[PDB]
RNA sequence: UUGACCUCAAAUCAGGUAGGAGUACCCGCUGAACUUAAGCAUAUCAAUAAGCGGAGGAAAAGAAACCAACCGGGAUUGCCUUAGUAACGGCGAGUGAAGCGGCAAAAGCUCAAAUUUGAAAUCUGGUACCUUCGGUGCCCGAGUUGUAAUUUGGAGAGGG
RNA sequence: GUUCUUUGUAAAGUGCCUUCGAAGAGUCGAGUUGUUUGGGAAUGCAGCUCUAAGUGGGUGGUAAAUUCCAUCUAAAGCUAA
């Protein structure tokens, strides 16, 4: 990430003394926060699985995960929140019974 | 002004300059570009060949600051000495105390090689340099250094 | 156990059980105000106690 | 607190509990009239989020609007004019269904501003909003210089002009060049785009 | 309506311009009501120069980061360098931008310096004391000019070592256009079966 | 049987508020066609005229879910530019912004989500007095389904 | 400028270490439809259907998968010139 000082290539650009100014509190908007980690798991307890969530579920245990990742980006928006659905399933489907 | 127009000249005369049979009507060949293609088919290709149609590649959102490059050629090279030192840099062209031009704080980002330059060794800081520029700066002496 | 909009206190139960809390659901926000000098409150906690 | 379980809990919409509150709930709102005073907010934690306080002075409308695209009102279908404005049954009403409930709520409680709106339920027919209003006349609003700012005259009929939360939204009030057309007005950026703009010494 | 060998025209003058033309001839009013607004600003409020100091800062966009400019605000790290605090700057006249960030060491020295410079040169008036009449000056950016930095020296010595920098853009610019296509067959000939 | 609570009502109940006008400028909705394309349907006129709702002295916007790709800028608005350009378009007629740069003016902020829990510390109203755009005392009431203080991401909070 | 006032062992700011750091849902986003935009495998807006997450989310002007990077922090609000 260090420039190359020319004009042109890959790190182009003016060799300059780099500071790495402070972390802002930003960038950790979706932070952790056990709080939210404990309320977040408590809902899950109290109100269970969503329609779609069950079906994927099913799907996953019965027709793969290829299918369930299929169901899950028609139900949802896009893929990457598929792919983190069926990885919640799945985490789901290992803390019940099958342990 | 008006009273240099010859619209002051045509008073008295009834068609104002416009001829008696083929009148001053309002849009006798359509409106603006009409018939470009249709009846000014042969004004379009005569005085405007290459008007209809598509040439090239699309770019969205094309910023013109990505491409600005600003060409000077090396038959100035001086200009951006001021005056008052640029007679006693021309002489005692010495390898070492050679005067150093910023191309890019004079406001160009690549030196082209057009003219000849005086055998005198000059330090040129630029973004871009061509190849005979700098094989020019180098037979004067001088050397290309490059800046971003 | 009469909360109008009952979202307010569905959770109370399974937050007591994971905290193990005891907890009651009892009759009467109206006589849980009678408990704390309020017309309702809806929810009712014992931290300390006498001897 | 308790409003942090209310949030994530609301979340949750097609879980069993949510669903048979929609059903209850949705049942009641039908049986009451399309615009009734709501005797407290349903999610008080969303219309604590949205501006409301349990103080005198804050007032809670659950309101009822039709679902649905706009049909044009022309008679019999006619449009009277080119095939590109023949449209009438696919036309979506540039203007949101929530926008739609303030402003009659508003309408009716003409004498308070109205502050936000927070969507409650829906079935085929109707969406339910509620909507939280502010008496710019009550003292404790009057004073509070946390809230007194819409007692101002120029925050009169806000969800009329558009400047409530669906009302920016709908005018596209947004930052970035996504909102282009509409970032400082959308007629105020045309008025200024085609302008023809002529000064002293011609430029 | 296409005559005889002329530039095609695009004057877009097909709406209602008429309707909207602004003509200004209240050039000269509008500036001496700006004038005046200036004056009545600087008499209203108390010596004090019209403006807030503003920071150094470099130009985005290369065809504008060769030079340096009055930026909006000096960062919460050049505040504190500088040894005050937002707040307290903000109100003896430093602007203070939260936004801005410090990855330029040049930058947020010479930052750093102008805030020393402008907290020598100005006097604090006490809240509740005498508070002499200290002449006031309009302009803190012309008591505090930005200076554009100095780059290198007027004269130097040639040190030619044979690079031939036209060769090495075009190195350069060919690793770029091919690091991709090198990382994806050093991949492929790394597999080790 | 009595006393609450919740919800819903009534009163020429105590005190208020809304309508309507104006509408040059402003915030939205709705919305043409004449016209141009030498015809004409997409297009253009025009996201305009007409119609409707809502403000003020300005309105709106506004302190980034921004721009950028830089050696990085840093709320919004407006002017000069960008630029009749990128782009859109029976790619026809036509249409058509935005970043940077100079300048005018500059100003920053606050709620929700936190247990005050050794103390609802908060507020409307009535009444009495007063030095009355209000204050003090008392009394109802609001409020624990949360009113104060404390925090707003630039942070900040709890301990030492 | 001047006088009664004295606020208050009340409020605020700053250094160091430690544990944390709550940040907005029928919303974002997606599909489709209509409208609109210079925004072009879709610029905004709106209807309907689907409907999130938290080292997440949006954006990065050619649709998609994979891998990085950069930049902000939406779905709440006030503000003079
Ligand atoms: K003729
Ligand atoms: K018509
Ligand atoms: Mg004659
Ligand atoms: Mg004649
Ligand atoms: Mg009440
Ligand atoms: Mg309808
Ligand atoms: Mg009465
Ligand atoms: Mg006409
Ligand atoms: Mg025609
Ligand atoms: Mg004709
Ligand atoms: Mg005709
Ligand atoms: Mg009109
Ligand atoms: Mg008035
Ligand atoms: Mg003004
Ligand atoms: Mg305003
Ligand atoms: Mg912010
Ligand atoms: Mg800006
Ligand atoms: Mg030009
Ligand atoms: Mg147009
Ligand atoms: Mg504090
Ligand atoms: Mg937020
Ligand atoms: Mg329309
Ligand atoms: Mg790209
Ligand atoms: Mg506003």
């Amino acid at each position: 990430t260090v420039k190359t000082g020319i004009a042109i290539g890959l790190n182009k650009g003016k060799k300059v003394t780099s500071m790495t100014p402070a972390p802002k509190i930003s960038y950790k908007k979706g932070a952790a926060s056990n709080r939210t980690k404990f309320v977040r798991s408590l809902v899950r307890e109290i109100a269970g699985l969503s329609p779609y969530e069950r079906r994927l579920i099913d799907l996953i245990r019965n027709s793969g995960e290829k299918r369930a990742r299929k169901v899950a980006k028609k139900r949802l928006g896009s893929f990457t929140r598929a792919k983190a659905k069926v990885e919640e399933m799945n985490n789901i489907i290992a803390a019940s019974r099958r342990h | 002004p008006s009273r240099f127009t010859k619209t002051r000249k045509h008073r008295g005369h009834v068609s104002a300059g416009k001829g008696r049979i083929g009148k001053h009507r309002k849009h006798p060949g359509g409106r603006g570009m009409a018939g470009g293609q249709h009846h000014h088919r042969i004004n379009m290709d005569k005085y405007h060949p290459g008007y209809f149609g598509k040439v090239g590649m699309r770019y969205f959102h094309k910023q013109q600051a990505h491409f600005w490059k600003p060409v000077l050629n090396l038959d100035k090279l001086w200009t951006l000495i001021p005056e008052d030192k640029r007679d006693q840099y021309l002489k005692s062209a010495s390898k070492e105390t050679a005067p150093v031009i910023d191309t890019l704080a004079a406001g160009y980002g690549k030196i082209l090689g057009k003219g000849r330059i005086p055998n005198v060794p000059v330090i040129v800081k630029a973004r871009f340099v061509s190849k005979l520029a700098e094989e020019k700066i180098r037979a004067a002496g001088g050397v290309v250094e490059l800046i971003a | 156990n009469d909360v109008d909009p009952i979202e307010l206190v569905v959770f109370l139960p399974a937050l007591c059980k994971k905290m193990g809390v005891p907890y009651a659901i009892v009759k009467g926000k109206a006589r849980l105000g009678t408990l704390v000098n309020q017309k309702t409150s809806a929810v009712a906690a014992l931290t300390e106690v006498r001897a | 607190g308790a409003y942090k379980y209310l949030e994530e809990l609301q979340r949750k919409k097609q879980s069993d509990v949510l669903r048979f509150l929609q059903r209850v709930r949705v049942w009641e709102y039908r049986q009451k009239n399309v615009i009734h005073r709501a005797a407290r907010p349903t999610r008080p934690d969303k219309a604590r989020r949205l501006g409301y306080k349990a103080k005198q002075g804050f007032v809670i409308y659950r309101v009822r609007v039709r679902r649905g695209n706009r049909k044009r009102p022309v008679p019999k279908g006619a449009t009277y004019g080119k095939p590109t404005n023949q449209g009438v049954n696919e036309l979506k009403y540039q203007r949101s269904l929530r926008a739609t409930a303030e402003e009659r709520v508003g309408r009716r409680a003409a004498n308070l501003r109205v502050l936000n709106s927070y969507w409650v339920n829906q079935d085929s027919t109707y969406k339910y909003f509620e909507v939280i209003l502010v008496d710019p006349q009550h003292k404790a609003i009057r004073r509070d210089a946390r809230y007194n700012w819409i007692c101002d005259p120029v925050h009169k009929h806000r969800e009329a002009r558009g400047l409530t939360a669906t009302g920016k939204k709908s005018r596209g009030i947004n930052k970035g060049h996504k909102f282009n057309n509409t970032k400082a007005g959308r007629r105020k950026t045309w008025k200024r785009q085609n302008t023809l703009s002529l000064w002293r010494y011609r430029k | 309506a296409i005559s005889k060998n002329l530039p095609i025209l695009k004057n877009h003058f097909r709406k209602h311009w008429q309707e909207r033309v602004k003509v200004h001839f209240d050039q000269a009013g509008k500036k001496v009501s700006r004038r005046n607004a200036r004056a009545t600003r600087a008499a209203k409020i108390a010596p004090r120069p019209l403006d807030l100091l503003r920071p150094v800062v470099r130009a985005p966009t290369v065809k504008y980061n060769r030079k340096v400019r009055a930026g909006r605000g000096f960062t919460l790290a050049e505040v504190k360098a500088a040894g005050l605090t937002a707040a307290y700057a903000r109100t003896i006249g430093i602007a203070v931008d939260h936004r801005r960030q410090n990855r330029n060491q040049e930058i947020f020295d010479a930052n750093v310096q102008r805030l020393k410079e402008y907290q020598s040169k100005i006097i604090v008036f006490p809240r509740n004391g005498k508070a002499p009449e200290a002449e006031q000056v309009l302009s803190a950016a012309a008591t505090f000019p930005i200076a554009q930095p100095a780059t290198d020296v007027e004269a130097r010595a040639v040190q030619d070592n044979g690079e031939s920098a036209f060769r090495t853009l075009r190195l350069a610019r060919s690793e770029k256009k091919f690091r991709g296509i090198r990382e994806k067959r050093a991949r492929e000939k790394a597999e080790a079966e």
